[PDB]
């Protein structure tokens, strides 16, 4: 409720000892945000949909470094029967930058 | 030998600079006071104005484990007059050279039975244009099977020859004639790419770094920013599929006529392995002092 | 066996009477104002209360020891500070020009680190203690003014010129300092005659020894090394908290905001739990460590009180209690 | 990074002087950006310290900058029992801050005017008072202490110093001597703790409470309690 | 349970070491200024300690120290030594007291109270002639 609430909770008493006690300080609100960095061109995903997906002992990688991506154009056209993500949230993978 | 107190050829941190402070760093380093794998090139035989039979070593029959990548010191012998390999009494002005590297994982014996024939899909870096261009690729080599050719008869080794009376004129460059010279011994198939890079020419010492990591093959050069110092910053990250395990030098000589031969520099090769250093970054962000642990 | 020549030894001693008072909120350092973090902090709960009570009691005991020593070392009656004191004794380091000159030559040569007691936020707005949330704790201001410890030492400087002639704290007898020094030398077994013909000689030897300890403010002084050791002990204690934000204790990262940015709730609960368990254990160790430092400082404060009462407010006869040799 | 509708007020020059949240393409955080002369490697673009805290950044414009944090003030409280008198203090700060930029939960009302500057920072709930207290019970740090009235704001007195009776430095052969003309007996009550309450404890009744499977399971530890 | 036991054992060994050292301290304090009068400044009582009394306590020993505490200090005229005009060698100095020019002539008082009294032999000692003394002729002390 107030300062006195945590003061009373710190001693297990309604009647406390007077004194200059440190209290949990608060934080000024954020003033905004800045997103500034040079961004390159989108790294295309058409070779994934181009050609036969290979064998399990022959799986073909696609490296992506210093590029962009719009995930809206690919997952709605995938007939996904299993969407999992280990060590990460499966929804917000398109959100964060790497 | 390499000295870390003198701070010779230590790779920079990949993306994390500092200032005026020291920090531990686990990473890929060579040891202290290593002798290395220094080699040196030379020109071929010549009498007057005759490009004769070559003059190289048996590097092609030799191979070493790629290990954790390595570094090459380039230009340690320049700026001065030194001996001529083919003519030991003669000494000429030392001009620095830039060597070509072939790397892969599957090695067999040559057509004469000598060990060293690389198999399937391998990468070659090759400097051309009298040290200007840096043509590199990861494709399928094929040996030639003719006379004095790697898959053919009367064959000992192979080399990329350099014709300096034609190639090292002003401009010109004969459309990368050393790639043709390699192509006079080999050809190329099923090629992923043919990557092109530029550099300037100098008589100042420099380094080059090679390593492999799961994202790709990292190529490090100090020619981009630290011409006057020397410490390794990435410029290239090659999209490799797997991890290599063998390296060798493509031999290279010069079709230098005997009347106007030129001495050449001895480049040094130093393997790298995981160790831990301490780094003393100055205010500039440059590496001027580091120290070993092992 | 008799001495026939002599000198003055300026032995330098130091007592860490009082460690720097430190106050930290558990919630800020452990949590940094994250909502799910505050939600998860509830179960451990009273661990924060125990930490706060322990650190507050340790700080309070430190302040009580400070108060007891300073009231104790307070001369009930003293003398002001004038130039020309000591007259013959060049005692320029002693005289406070709002602090003392010897205090300046000490404190400035002490490798200190940017207090920022009023413009600390402005120091962060300018370009160690500018770290406040980065440090994560509050440095408690000292119990007095710096002017007040200067006043304490001023009262002491006035006191010692007069107390050292008569046993008993009943009165004050602030005789001119030269006669006091002469009678104190008469006490330890030096005849009045050699004092009477060699006042200038012993004055010059005194001045030379004071200059040597003055000019010796370097590595050659073990007391200088030890006060730097106490400063570095404070530095290491604060850096323990500072660098432990980097520790993930097995978590995938340290940035709790990035932790909740990347990872789902059910697993980041365990990750944050690991983080806060490591943090609370480190604060427990910190609390015990300053508890040991605090009782050490309390005993040291008592010892310093005894030394300033005995071999400072008097000329002690204990064999080398605070003077290497005789005092 | 994904496709992003880039905003005009997200440049570093666009938001100078007010601490905001940087999202440098996977390098996230918050803090205040300040103009700095160029330090370190230009091409690395990112510099940390020995404590692995990011210190500066080479902005794309060609101007170098530094950062510490979104620093705000620590907050503490003073309070007296049996007179419901409380006040709030902010350490080593200009009296900048009012109830606007908040976090955690709400505040407590007060019946006033707001701030007052002191050497330890800012104080809400006090007022100037030219009295001097030697025997303060709740010292507010440095040399200030609040005396509640014998009910509203307290009296922000300074810590008095018990300046002793100064004596005159006579230089002649005569002397000005201090002498007590009255006395008293002081009954100083001291105490020394000598020996704590001697205690013992059994292993098995304490840890086990006479349960048999527990009793076999205890011996694997066993000798620890012995 | 055993970790709590270990912590309790560690805490109580710390308390036991503290108790042993403080018991040595209490033994010392009842030795010096109780069975005698420790003249050291404020070991057991502020000012000069006068007397003390000792009682038990359910975990320790509790002390009462009655000590001297002065007030209403005034300023007087004092000196060090008196040497004769005819005999400047023979000089006297006070023993636990001061020579005070009384506001009734030089006189003696003790070092603890404004107690003027006529100077005699018992409260002073014969001392050497130092310089910066006083040198009277009209009424020499005995
Ligand atoms: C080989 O031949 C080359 C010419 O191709 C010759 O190069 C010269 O080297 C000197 C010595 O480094 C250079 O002088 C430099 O000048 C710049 C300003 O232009 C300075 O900043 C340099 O200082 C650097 O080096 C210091 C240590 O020595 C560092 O501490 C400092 O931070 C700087 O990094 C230095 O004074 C000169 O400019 C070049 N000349 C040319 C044309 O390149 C070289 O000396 C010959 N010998 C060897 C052994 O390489
Ligand atoms: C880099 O660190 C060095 C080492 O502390 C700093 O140099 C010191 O500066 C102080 C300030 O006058 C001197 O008292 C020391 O003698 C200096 N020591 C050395 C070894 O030079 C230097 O100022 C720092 N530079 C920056 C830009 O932070
Ligand atoms: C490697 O080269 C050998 C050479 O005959 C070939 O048999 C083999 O298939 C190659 N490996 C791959 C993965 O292509
Ligand atoms: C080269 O590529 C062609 C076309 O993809 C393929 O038919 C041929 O088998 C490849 N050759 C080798 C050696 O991989
Ligand atoms: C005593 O010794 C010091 C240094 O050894 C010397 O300077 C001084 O002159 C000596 N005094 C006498 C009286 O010999
Ligand atoms: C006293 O010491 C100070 C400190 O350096 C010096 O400046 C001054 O000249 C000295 N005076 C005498 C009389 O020795
Ligand atoms: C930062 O300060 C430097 C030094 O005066 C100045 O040259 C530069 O223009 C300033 N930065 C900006 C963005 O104006
Ligand atoms: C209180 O008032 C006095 C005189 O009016 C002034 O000197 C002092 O600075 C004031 N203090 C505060 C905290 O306002
Ligand atoms: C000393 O003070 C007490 C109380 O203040 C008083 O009763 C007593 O008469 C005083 N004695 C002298 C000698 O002043
Ligand atoms: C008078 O006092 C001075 C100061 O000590 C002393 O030197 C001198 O001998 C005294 N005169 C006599 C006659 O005692």
């Amino acid at each position: 409720f107030n300062d006195l609430s945590q003061l009373h909770c710190s001693y297990e008493s309604f009647d406390v000892e007077s004194g200059v006690y440190s209290v949990s300080s608060f934080e000024a609100k954020p003033s905004g945000s800045v997103v500034e960095q040079a961004e390159g061109v989108e790294c295309d995903f058409s070779p994934l949909l181009s050609g036969t997906p290979p064998q399990v002992y022959n799986f073909k990688r696609l490296v992506f470094t210093n590029c962009n991506y719009n995930l809206t154009k690919l997952l709605s056209l995938f007939s996904v029967n299993d969407f999992t993500c280990s060590q990460i949230s499966p929804a917000a993978i398109a959100s964060n930058c790497y | 030998p390499i000295d870390v107190s003198k701070a010779d050829g230590i790779i920079y941190p990949q993306g994390r600079t500092y200032s005026n402070i020291t920090i531990t760093y686990q990473g890929l380093f060579p040891y202290q006071g290593d002798h290395g794998d220094m080699y040196v090139y030379s020109a071929g035989h010549a009498t007057g104005t005759t490009p004769q039979k070559l003059f190289v070593a048996n590097y092609s029959q030799d191979v070493k484990q790629f290990a954790n990548g390595f570094v090459v010191r380039i230009g340690a012998a320049a700026n001065s007059t030194g001996t001529v390999i083919i003519s030991p009494s003669t000494s000429a002005t030392i001009r620095k050279i830039y060597p070509a590297f072939m790397l892969g994982s599957s090695v067999g014996n040559f057509s004469d039975g000598k060990m060293g024939r690389f198999f399937n899909h391998t990468l070659v870096l090759l400097p051309d244009g009298c040290g200007t261009l840096l043509r590199a690729f990861y494709c399928i080599l094929e040996p030639r099977s003719g006379n004095h050719c790697p898959a053919g008869n009367s064959y000992t080794s192979f080399a990329t020859y350099h014709t300096p009376a034609t190639d090292c004129s002003d401009g010109n460059y004969n459309r990368n004639a050393s790639l043709n010279s390699f192509k006079e011994y080999f050809n190329l198939r099923n090629c992923t790419f043919m990557y092109t890079y530029n550099i300037t020419e100098d008589e100042i010492l420099e380094w080059f770094g090679i390593t492999q990591t799961a994202q790709g093959v990292h190529l490090f050069s100090s020619r981009y920013v630290d011409l006057y110092g020397g410490n390794m910053f990435q410029f290239a990250t090659l999209p490799v599929y797997d991890t290599i395990k063998y390296y060798s030098i493509i031999p290279h000589s010069i079709r230098s006529i005997q009347s106007d031969r030129k001495a050449w520099a001895a480049f040094y090769v130093y393997k790298l392995q995981p160790l831990t250093f301490l780094l003393d970054f100055s205010v500039d962000g440059y590496i001027r002092r580091a120290i070993d642990c092992g | 066996s008799i001495p026939t020549n002599f000198s003055f030894g300026v032995t330098q001693e130091y007592i860490q009477t009082t460690i720097q008072k430190v106050t930290v909120d558990c919630k800020q350092y452990v949590c940094n104002g994250f909502q799910k973090c505050e939600q998860l902090l509830r179960e451990y709960g009273q661990f924060c209360s125990k930490i706060n009570q322990a650190l507050h009691g340790a700080n309070l005991r430190q302040d009580d020891s400070v108060r007891n020593l300073f009231a104790s070392v307070k001369s009930s009656q003293s003398s002001p500070i004038i130039p020309g004191f000591g007259g013959d004794f060049n005692l320029t380091l002693l005289e406070p020009v709002a602090r003392s000159a010897i205090e300046d030559l000490l404190f400035d040569k002490v490798t200190i680190a940017d207090p920022g007691y009023m413009q600390g936020y402005d120091d962060c707005m300018q370009q160690l203690i500018c770290a406040q949330y980065v440090a994560g704790y509050k440095v408690l201001p000292p119990l007095m003014d710096v002017n007040m410890e200067a006043a304490y030492t001023s009262s002491l400087l006035g006191s010692i010129a007069g107390v050292g002639w008569t046993a008993g704290l009943s009165s004050f007898a602030a005789i001119p300092f030269a006669q006091s020094i002469f009678y104190r030398l008469n006490g330890v077994g030096i005849t009045q005659q050699v004092l009477s013909e060699n006042q200038k000689l012993i004055a010059n030897k005194f001045n030379q020894a004071l200059g040597a300890m003055q000019t010796g403010f370097t590595t050659t002084n073990e007391a200088f090394q030890k006060v730097q050791d106490a400063v570095n002990n404070n530095a290491q204690a604060l850096s323990k908290l500072a660098s432990e934000l980097s520790n993930t204790f097995g978590a995938i990262s340290a940035s709790i905001g990035d932790i909740i940015q990347r990872l789902d709730p059910p697993e980041q609960d365990a990750q944050i739990d690991r983080l806060i368990n490591g943090r609370l254990t480190t604060l427990n160790a910190f609390v015990a460590q300053q508890l040991v430092r605090s009782e050490s400082a309390a005993l040291s404060a008592q010892l310093a009180k005894d030394k300033v009462n005995e071999c400072v407010k008097a000329q002690s006869k204990r064999s080398g209690f605070c003077g290497q040799g005789t005092h | 990074c994904p496709k992003l509708e880039f905003a005009n007020d997200t440049k570093i020059a666009s938001q100078l002087g007010n601490c905001v949240e940087y999202s440098l393409y996977g390098v996230s955080g918050r803090g205040v950006f300040q103009n700095c002369t160029a330090v370190g490697v230009r091409q690395q673009r990112f510099v940390y310290d020995a404590y692995q805290n990011l210190v500066g950044y080479y902005s794309d414009d060609g101007n170098y900058y530094c950062l510490r944090a979104c620093v705000s003030v620590p907050v503490s409280v003073i309070y007296d029992k049996e007179t419901k008198t409380h006040a709030t203090l902010f350490g080593s700060v200009a009296c900048e801050h009012i109830s606007s930029t908040m976090s955690q939960y709400s505040r407590s009302t007060r019946s006033m005017y707001g701030p007052l500057q002191t050497p330890v920072g800012c104080v809400l709930g006090l007022v100037n008072s030219s009295l001097f207290v030697e025997d303060c019970k709740l010292p507010l740090g440095q040399s200030l202490c609040a005396l509640p009235d014998t009910p509203g704001e307290m009296r922000l007195a300074s810590i008095a110093f018990n300046h002793p009776i100064q004596v005159d430095q006579l230089n002649s052969s005569y002397f000005k001597l201090s002498i007590p003309t009255n006395f008293s007996f002081g009954v100083t009550q001291e105490y020394i703790q000598t020996t704590i309450q001697k205690v013992t404890v059994d292993c098995k009744q304490y840890v086990c409470n006479g349960f048999q499977k527990c009793e076999q399971l205890l011996r694997e530890y066993g000798q620890f309690c012995s | 349970r055993l970790t709590t036991l270990n912590a309790f054992v560690a805490q109580q060994l710390v308390r036991s070491e503290s108790a042993a050292l403080s018991a040595q301290l209490a033994k010392d304090k009842v030795n010096e200024c109780v069975k005698a009068q420790s003249k050291r400044s404020g070991f057991c009582g502020q000012g000069t300690h006068i007397v003390s009394f000792v009682v038990n306590a359910p975990n320790g020993l509790y002390f009462m120290h009655v000590g001297y505490y002065p007030s209403n200090h005034i300023e007087v005229v004092s000196a060090y030594g008196l040497c004769d005009a005819a005999n400047p060698t023979n000089c006297i100095a006070p023993v636990n007291g001061y020579f005070i020019k009384t506001n009734n002539e030089w006189s003696y008082t003790g070092s603890s109270f404004y107690a003027p009294e006529p100077i005699t032999s018992l409260n002073t000692k014969y001392v050497a002639p130092q310089v910066t003394y006083q040198n009277i002729s009209t009424n020499l002390p005995p």
